[PDB]
């Protein structure tokens, strides 16, 4: 279950885009098994607004359209079970 | 575990449904399915148009359904 | 059975306000309330998108296309701060 | 075994010769990349996408005349969440 | 007297047009069918609104999206 | 009855496990090469495991 | 010319292509792929996969100065990739 | 980490834009929603306008928010005494 | 006290012709007889027809499958 | 030296003086290594960011001396044209001309030969709006000139280059300075206009023969 | 492995110990394209592998014949010691950039065997630091496309 190599991006600097366009930067510190991304240190632009910054988020799991993950990120040893 | 939807108030009794895409629709229950699925006897449809339009006997998905109103009392 | 619905199973026979996927909202007394929220509710007044107050004795809204529930804080205090 | 010859083989015939999938996605974005992995809802985890959509410069004008241009942007590694997938189609 | 899973049993490899629901039609030998009803079809060549746009190959057509399933 | 001979009561696989090729996942992965080392270890002379 | 077409796909594709982005045995296909990879997951030139191996022989790796002019070089590709003609336009203020 | 979030006003986005701001008290496993002291926003929320910072804005108390329609959170101040 | 799967059963007991109508695609209906169906609803149905209400089209389809999730009604 | 970027527009045009070769006293072993020696220069100027992977040489005697030049950067590719493209329509522009005539010291003028189409339109379209101006120009200078204002009150700004025009009056211009292309090539090329598809229409106006 | 056993040419040991988990059936020594072999009616639990390079002049890259000998030289030698009797030696001649092993196969290990070396030959790092050593010794190029 892929959802489990995201369980496994504890710490990281990733942005989300979700379904109503909203962009989020942040740091992940938590998932769940259904996506439920919880973030921190959170710069949020929904879309066809302005950016706010936000100190924590918490996405729900649907709600994600995709990810973005860093340059710096070694899956080929994530992503093994 | 799907309970069926507590229904058997509102057999045999005259109900507007409404459904997904703004639509309505206007019948006597027949039943049901723990999905909400109705069976509906003496189905008028009732568009936006405005002129009523009447069926029969009809299925209609659960999934669409969005309202009862019960116009007869129970 | 979570909280929440425990919460709505303990708003039965109360007055109870439903907006729903459409926009329509439904403020009435609720008569039974399930597990998936599917709402029987009573004496009860629809508001639709146009902006109109209609009434009616009795309604039963399904529950995946309910968007929110007006709930009465009668239950905002007991017993559910112990969550 | 049926892993293999499931509506899924065009996903893992795809990551496995690491190939490069086109995928219509939900929103009218259009993801090109390479599948890391994928699973039974396509989260697919991909690498080196091209995202092209297409937009209109929205009444530049006051006139409201203008014609869709096609952007697209780079991102490096990204998981596509599987359900905003439509169709996904391996290269010719 | 003939069920859903037997009909796409039934049509695995011949050349079918398979609709989605938001208006897109695709014409194509599909290959195979799971239980949720996923597609995948070779050879595949994309409708917009009755006018082909392309032929593009090899697609897979999720389960989420499909309108009905055409024999041609 | 015909409802029982269709093989009745609407399914929903919701949270129950499908049939078949549904669960097909496939994770490329190709780790680093973990080779030895021979120059200048101060170890004895068979290689580390 | 080909816009990305809403309700389309097959545009996107004739618009990639136009850009050029594109003993009783088994019996089976052994698939042997034999790649080289660092730890980010690159895929590795065969002189610095040889490099990456001969380091690890001798045991002994590279330099300060050297890692810090592979490490630069490495993100001089990721800052690149990732991607002053609105400044040119700015600029031409007269 | 939400039982790290209880009984602060947070804010939650919903799926059309219509946002909440009240007592994160009870969610569930589809994160249903249970709100006290809620209120619901529109169009201008505030970060100190220049014109009035709390106006497109509706009284509604307690809510249950299904988690159908409910896309995020965000603490804004810190849980009242009572 | 009859059941939707009820009436689908009597109906492809009847194999007449019914029109199935969509979620949210309230011009677009389609007509058909039964031959098959289980319990995911999705339906197999007879010399189909696409019918758009709003310019009163009938563009013929033949032997169809429409899936489940879709359908917001079926009229006799 | 017209160093085009067709993506961002940047016309790197490197002036080249009259002194660099009166009195030179040498032969093309100077020239080609020069002009390679010079855009290499370009190249290492800028930052690794805007240089680019990929040069295309429009004269095929140089990209033999910018194989030599390049050797500081192998992360680039230089490839000919089968495809020439009339950068001496930018010498016959009285901008560019004078600009290069009256320049008495070489230097490094940057221009951007798109003007602003970038908001309005893709770049691939504005790359062959671009050379239907060029190659019109190169068929006809004054007879495109007054084709390329369709009136006489439309302005260029003194920032831009080309007149500002919207999309209506820019297709219909166009398509005028389309079939001036393939009116003047049918009238040099013996064979009559209707006869070729849209592909050789195509290769026409970029430069390739049929 | 020891340090000096990839120029241990007079002996041998070995560098990959395969182990099954079952016992596998496996065959007579048959060389890598021996497509037609018989199967020795032992049953084995662990299979080594020797990779044995080699330099092979003008009279002698028959690698085919180098593997099979080495192998039968090998396994019936006391100054080199294997886990089994059963196991593969591949050959590899890198100065003809031949590849060929004889010892014996379990199910699958021929085509694996067969594609991996043919990948290694292909693809492998030392293998081409080595190939353009010797093209810039001999200062032999090809001409870029």
């Amino acid at each position: 279950k892929l959802v489990r190599f995201l369980m496994k991006l504890s710490h990281e600097t990733v942005t989300i885009e979700l379904k109503n366009g909203t962009q989020v930067h942040g740091t992940i510190t938590g998932v769940d098994v259904s996506m439920n991304t919880h973030l921190k240190a959170v710069k949020m632009t929904l879309k066809n607004r302005e950016p706010v910054q936000l100190e924590t988020l918490s996405i729900r799991g649907n709600n994600i359209r995709y990810f973005i993950l860093p340059d710096s990120l070694p899956l080929d040893t994530l992503l093994v079970d | 575990k799907a309970h069926p939807p507590e229904l058997k108030k509102f057999m045999d009794k005259k109900l507007s449904l409404k459904l997904n895409g703004g639509r309505h629709v206007q019948g006597i229950l027949r039943g049901f399915d723990p999905f909400m699925n109705l069976v509906i006897d003496e189905c008028v449809e009732m568009a936006t148009s405005g002129q009523q339009n009447n069926i029969g006997m009809v299925v209609i998905r659960g999934n669409s359904i969005i309202m009862l109103e019960a116009l007869e009392r129970v | 059975i979570g909280v929440p619905i425990k919460v709505l199973h303990e708003a039965e026979g109360h007055i109870v306000t439903c907006e729903t996927n459409t926009g329509e909202v439904y403020r009435g007394k609720l008569i039974e309330a399930e597990d998936n929220m599917n709402c029987q509710m009573s004496n009860i007044t629809v508001t639709y998108r146009d902006g109109r107050v209609a009434q009616l004795e009795q309604v039963y809204i399904r529950g995946s296309k309910i968007r929110f529930l007006i709930l009465p804080d009668m239950l905002k205090n007991a017993p559910m701060l112990k969550s | 075994e049926e892993f293999n010859t499931g509506p899924l083989s065009v996903l893992t015939q795809s990551v496995k010769n690491n190939t490069q999938v086109l995928i219509n996605c939900r929103n009218n974005k259009k993801l090109l990349g390479r599948v890391k992995a994928f699973d039974r809802h396509c989260n697919m985890v991909l690498e080196n996408v091209k995202e092209m959509w297409t937009e209109v410069p929205k009444s530049g004008k006051g006139k409201k005349k203008s014609k869709p241009v096609n952007k697209d942007r780079y991102i490096s590694k990204m998981f596509l969440r599987g359900d905003s997938v439509i169709v996904v189609l391996r290269n010719p | 007297p003939l069920n859903p899973k037997p009909f796409l049993n039934g049509l695995t490899g011949k050349p079918v047009m398979v609709k989605l629901k938001w208006g897109m039609e695709y014409k194509g030998y599909l290959v195979s069918v799971d239980g949720y009803m996923n597609m995948q079809l070779a050879n595949t060549e994309e409708y917009i609104d009755g006018a082909l746009s392309g032929h593009l190959g090899e697609v897979l057509i999720r389960c989420n999206n499909v309108l009905y399933i055409r024999g041609v | 009855i015909e409802m029982m001979k269709l093989m009745a009561s609407f399914d929903s696989t919701k949270g129950k496990k499908v049939d078949g090729s549904v669960n097909a996942y496939a994770i490329n992965v190709s780790q680093k090469r973990k080779y030895r080392q021979y120059m200048n270890r101060k170890g004895g002379f068979n290689r580390p495991l | 010319e080909e816009p990305i077409v809403n309700r389309g796909l097959a545009a996107a594709l004739l618009l990639c292509q136009n850009k050029g982005l594109l003993k009783e045995k088994d019996g089976y296909k052994p698939d042997v792929k034999i790649e080289y990879v660092d730890e980010t997951g690159r895929k590795l030139t065969p002189k610095e996969a040889f490099r990456q191996l001969s380091h690890r022989f001798h045991g002994k790796g590279s330099g300060k100065m050297k890692t810090e002019r592979r490490m630069k070089k490495l993100d001089e590709e990721a800052l690149l990739k990732k991607m002053l003609g609105t400044v040119a336009l700015l600029q031409e203020q007269k | 980490k939400m039982l790290q979030h209880i009984d602060y006003r947070m804010r939650c986005i919903l799926q059309d834009g219509r946002i909440f701001i009240g007592t994160f008290k009870a969610f569930d496993k589809h994160m249903n929603l249970i709100l006290c002291d809620c209120d619901e926003f529109r169009k201008i929320k505030p970060k100190n306008s220049k014109q009035a910072e709390r106006e497109e804005k509706r009284v509604l108390g307690l809510v249950l928010l299904r988690g159908e329609n409910l896309v995020s959170m965000t603490v804004e101040g810190p849980p009242p005494k009572d | 006290m009859v059941q939707p799967i009820n009436l689908i059963f009597r109906y492809l007991q009847n194999r007449s012709r019914i029109q199935v109508w969509l979620y949210e695609q309230v011009n677009m209906r389609i007509e058909g007889c039964i031959i098959g169906f289980d319990e995911y609803m999705n339906l197999v149905l007879d010399d189909a027809e696409e019918i758009h209400s709003k310019t009163k089209s009938r563009k013929q389809l033949g032997r169809i499958m429409l899936k489940g999730d879709n359908i917001t009604l079926l009229q006799s | 030296i017209f160093i085009f970027n067709p993506r961002t527009g940047q016309l790197f045009l490197k002036i080249i003086h009259t002194s660099v070769w009166a009195g030179q006293k040498r032969l093309g072993q100077l020239a080609k290594w020069k002009t390679a020696e010079e855009v290499a220069a370009l190249i290492r100027s800028l930052p690794v960011e805007e240089q680019p992977k990929q040069i295309i040489v429009t004269r095929k005697g140089m990209l033999d001396p910018l194989e030599v030049h390049l050797l500081d950067f192998p992360n680039i590719v230089i490839k000919g044209s089968e495809l020439q493209l009339p950068f001496q329509a930018c010498l016959k522009v009285e901008k560019f001309g004078d600009l290069i005539l009256k320049a008495t010291e070489p230097q490094m003028v940057l221009f951007n030969l798109y003007d602003d189409w970038l908001k309005t339109i893709s770049s691939y379209t504005a790359f062959s709006r671009l050379i239907l101006i060029l190659r019109a120009l190169h068929v006809n200078n004054d007879r495109a000139k007054v084709i390329l204002k369709p009136d006489k009150t439309t302005i260029t700004e003194p920032h831009h280059i080309w007149p500002t025009l919207t999309d209506e009056e820019w297709i219909k211009v166009e398509v005028q300075l389309k079939d001036l292309i393939l009116a003047d090539y049918g009238k040099k090329n013996n064979v009559n206009v209707a006869s070729l598809t849209q592909s050789e229409i195509r290769d026409i106006i970029l430069g390739m023969e049929i | 492995i020891h340090p000096r056993k990839s120029y241990k040419m007079n002996s041998s040991c070995a560098d990959i110990l395969l182990f099954a988990s079952y016992k596998w059936n496996v065959s007579r020594p048959s060389l890598l394209a021996d497509s037609k072999d018989v199967m020795d009616s032992t049953t084995t639990q662990k299979y080594w592998i020797d990779i044995q390079l080699r330099w092979g002049d003008y009279d002698s890259h028959d690698i085919e014949r180098y593997a099979r000998a080495k192998f039968l030289d090998y396994t019936t030698d006391n100054m080199s010691i294997y886990p089994s009797p059963t196991g593969v030696l591949i050959a590899i001649d890198l100065a003809y950039n031949l590849h060929s092993a004889y010892g014996n196969w379990f199910p699958g290990s021929k085509p694996l065997i067969q594609q991996a070396m043919a990948k290694i030959m292909k693809a492998n790092p030392a293998l081409y630091v080595l190939r353009e050593r010797i093209r810039k010794g001999l200062q032999l190029y090809s001409s870029e496309p």
